[PDB]
């Protein structure tokens, strides 16, 4: 097998573009670029055979380079695809969130924005759980799903819903909540229950009613459901300042339905909420 | 009494209708999932094969009682909801098996697709 | 308590089917999308064939 | 719910044909077009 | 990012085709149209990314029109569709409408009418529920029932068959409707149990008492599952109300099959123009 | 739009060989096989635009010939014949149609199931969709595809019984068995399957060999052993020993009061029935 640095030398070699006399001369540059770039990535699928992820994404790397310079924008995206793969198998989340953020752009400028959703989707997911970005994730998710704007969308909004509503943007989850809502409408379950929750840990009570009375409304199933009634029990907590209350009807939700990390974080703030408003009495 | 229980009658005996309606709903799904499983990559694998060969060759080219009733009416149900709900547990696994076969085989067939339209770049400038 | 476990049986179950419902739909979706770029494909594949047997000619 | 579940699959029915189609003619148009390319090599050469 | 107007700008001037003596030495005209589309593609990808989406659909469809120009239907086709993607993302329910009949007509000229009913039917959706055309609705969900019963889609050509029965029915078109509900319980036979009350409702919408009987006991005798079936015996109580030409009792059987299945808008209708038809025969 | 007629002549016109002197200056007579295909698919699809599906089904088959003939799509272009015949209500072009796509392919099991279910509806010739049905299951058997090559075996076996050969169905039914054991999936088939083996082990007047299937069933599959389907079958069972054709009836409609039997049961026990009769005659 051919060596990888010296096949990396000679792409280099020939990527050095025409300059001065040589360039009246010297067709164009283009085909110096393509075989700089296949010269890479066959030093990279070495790489790759040789379980040297990193420098195989490096590789990856500098052949889309090469590609974007030769005009091919389609091989560069799918090469920065391979970079993202790789890295990611490698561990490296950083060269990981680059290679997918220059794929996504090369799609979105030729007009595949489903696949720059896709890959928007999958950047958003390496920054919740690799690089905790929980602001980038957001985004990437809320992008993600406006470009897929029902159930992918639905998906990415999803995420972006839950993390918004983790990162203290109670009125915004609640929007894409409603959003969720309406797009589903004819999870909507836990959507009503979600929103609400969020409603209440905005300390607006009286919108996590109304909300709980569309949903009961709109939605049969919601409004025998138990978390329509949970949702309630909160409500009527909330307004009455029983924190212990809303413990109770907590566990009691928890013994017949497990709660999630999601919704302890909820009611935890909603509960400092109610020791802030104790201080308040004071 | 009487009454009461001939409406619990009649709704048990619509119960096990509907569970049988879902039990025939279920089991054709899954034989028509396992169809499409079966339709969905070889063709694509002998492509890829087919278009290293051409890209290799392009290459060179340009280098050239009533009670009773009740109770039988929910044994039935409970059996038809056992093996109901397994139909759905595998129907869930079908689906998202098949979604990953799905996403593969879109990628190969884009890459095949650009592929050839290289291949015939290129032969144009030859 | 006989009903009660069949209730609870039957409430998981629809819960795995709008699971599987909420699947299918994603399924529908990546195969008009894989039936986009296998359209795609066959024309670039007999625009390939047709080039070639343009070089063959060529050639020949 | 059931009964949606067997009318999306029937609905999937259509795309799996079609897509069976397209890509076994399109691997019958590739494997053509490399022997046209084999003809066209040999005679280059 | 480039100017979009200046991209505009630079297709519009490029999408002029040869004219005259240059004609002589001037190659194909496709390409020209091609870097327009291109150029123009560009420039809406950065107003959709503003989200400026009307302006972005208004060059996704210049760039469908250079391709047509250019004889690239099948791309032509795609900016269609995400010409009509960014209008409806973008509240313009009319270039939507454009967008989908083009896209529409070039799947069907090229032997996609999969894809052409299933946009066929999202226009029927538009036209249904943003434009409120339902005439064009109907004709859209009946021509994309036909054409996935072409493909041997039975689920698919059942839905657009509802949306097209409930629409005739609720435009006055009882028996029309009535032939697309009958179209469907052949379809589904081996939904239906509505199936039979629906029909049946809109014979009795359209004062044919005996054509509801005749449906009741078909579907009696054919579908167990139907002749046990509370719609069964609502359809019954309905069909000897008009009979008997008791406006009240089929108030109460009305009321009595609300209490336990919830009616819907589409029933609402039917029955109201059922008892101001009885109000009528009572003139 | 172009006269379908015309692009017809026009194929024709180029769909003859080369002969002769002309043979030794003109090229490969593919392309103009090509070229007659691809004017007769516009003008059969013409003739799809007008409703004429029959025509359109023509047309296509010509295409489909000339690309025989090109040493390419006949069999897809087959199988749109066999679409729009099937649509226009020619079945024996239909029939035709899918032979030939199935001999292409040879895809051919599905469109061998196809055919089996057009013979045995629209041309109910009833041999040759056995044939088709159990050629599809082994197929599929060969696939490793459990589930539509027990469909197809499904149907192979009712047909076998309908049509006089009871042994044939029971050993299908036997290999349903075998197949679907241990599948939580398919446990409703076989308590079925094991009933109606047994129905076609009596139907063939083999008790014995009826009584040793009930009670493999009951020792093999615990929900059979408690199934209303072992007890009728024992009863049926009984009843044939005993030689009370009366008491078979009254089984059959007890059986009927809580599982509505369907006709293929009705023919079996109609012909038992009809074998105690005979037995009666001796």
């Amino acid at each position: 097998m051919s060596d990888p640095v010296e096949l990396l030398k000679r792409a280099e070699k020939k990527g050095v573009p025409s300059s001065g006399f040589m360039k009246l001369f010297s067709g164009s540059d283009s085909y110096k670029f393509e075989e700089a770039a296949d010269l890479c990535v066959q030093a990279a699928t070495i790489y790759r055979l040789r379980k040297e992820l990193n420098l195989a994404g490096d590789s990856f790397l500098k052949a889309a380079d090469y590609q974007k310079k030769a005009g091919n924008e389609d091989e560069a995206g799918n090469t920065y695809v391979e970079a993202y793969k790789c890295f990611k198998s490698g561990g490296n989340s950083v060269n990981a969130v680059d290679s997918l953020e220059n794929a996504i752009q090369i799609f979105t400028h030729r007009g595949q924005f489903r696949r720059g959703a896709n890959f928007k989707f999958e950047l958003g997911e390496i920054l919740e759980n690799d690089l905790h970005d929980y602001a980038k994730a957001i985004d990437c998710y809320e992008l993600a799903g406006e470009w897929y704007a029902v159930a992918l969308s639905n998906k990415c909004f999803i995420k972006c819903a839950d993390l918004k509503a983790l990162d203290g943007q109670y009125i915004e989850a609640s929007d894409i909540y409603s959003k969720l809502i309406k797009s589903s409408m004819g999870s909507l379950k836990d959507y009503f229950l979600k929103k609400g929750l969020c409603q209440l840990a905005a300390t607006d009570a009286v919108a996590a009613a109304r909300t709980l009375q569309e949903g009961q409304s709109e939605d049969p199933n919601f409004a025998d459901s138990r978390e329509s009634n949970f949702l309630k029990s909160l409500i009527d907590a909330v307004n009455e300042g029983d924190s212990e209350q809303l413990s109770e009807h907590c566990k009691e939700f928890d013994n017949f339905m497990r709660l999630d990390k999601w919704k302890i974080t909820i009611l935890n703030k909603i509960k400092e909420s109610i020791q802030q408003q104790e201080d308040d009495l004071l | 009494i009487k009454f009461t229980k001939q409406s619990s009658v009649a709704s048990t005996r619509n119960t096990l209708k509907m569970a049988q309606d879902a039990e025939r709903a279920g089991m054709n799904t899954l034989g028509m999932l396992g169809h499409q499983s079966e339709q969905l990559e070889g063709n694509l694998d002998l492509m890829k094969v087919q278009n290293k060969v051409a890209d290799e060759k392009v290459a060179e080219l340009k280098k050239l009682e009533m009670e009773l009733e009740i109770d039988r009416n929910l044994d039935q149900i409970q059996q038809v909801s056992n093996r109901l709900k397994k139909m759905a547990l595998t129907t869930g696994k079908e689906l998202d098996s098949q979604q990953k076969r799905l996403n593969n085989i879109e990628e190969s067939t884009d890459d095949l697709d650009i592929n050839l339209h290289m291949n015939t770049n290129r032969l144009a400038g030859i | 308590s006989r009903t009660a476990e069949l209730q609870a049986e039957i409430d998981d179950t629809v819960g795995i089917m709008r699971d599987n419902i909420n699947k299918v739909a994603e399924r529908g979706e990546r195969l008009t999308s894989i039936e986009d770029k296998a359209d795609n494909l066959a024309v670039s594949a007999q625009g390939f064939k047709r080039g070639a047997n343009r070089v063959r000619k060529a050639m020949w | 719910l059931f009964n949606d579940m067997e009318e999306l699959v029937i609905e999937q029915q259509e795309n799996v044909d079609v897509i069976d189609k397209n890509v076994e003619d399109a691997q019958l148009d590739v494997e053509q077009g490399v022997g046209h390319t084999d003809k066209a090599v040999k005679s280059a050469r």
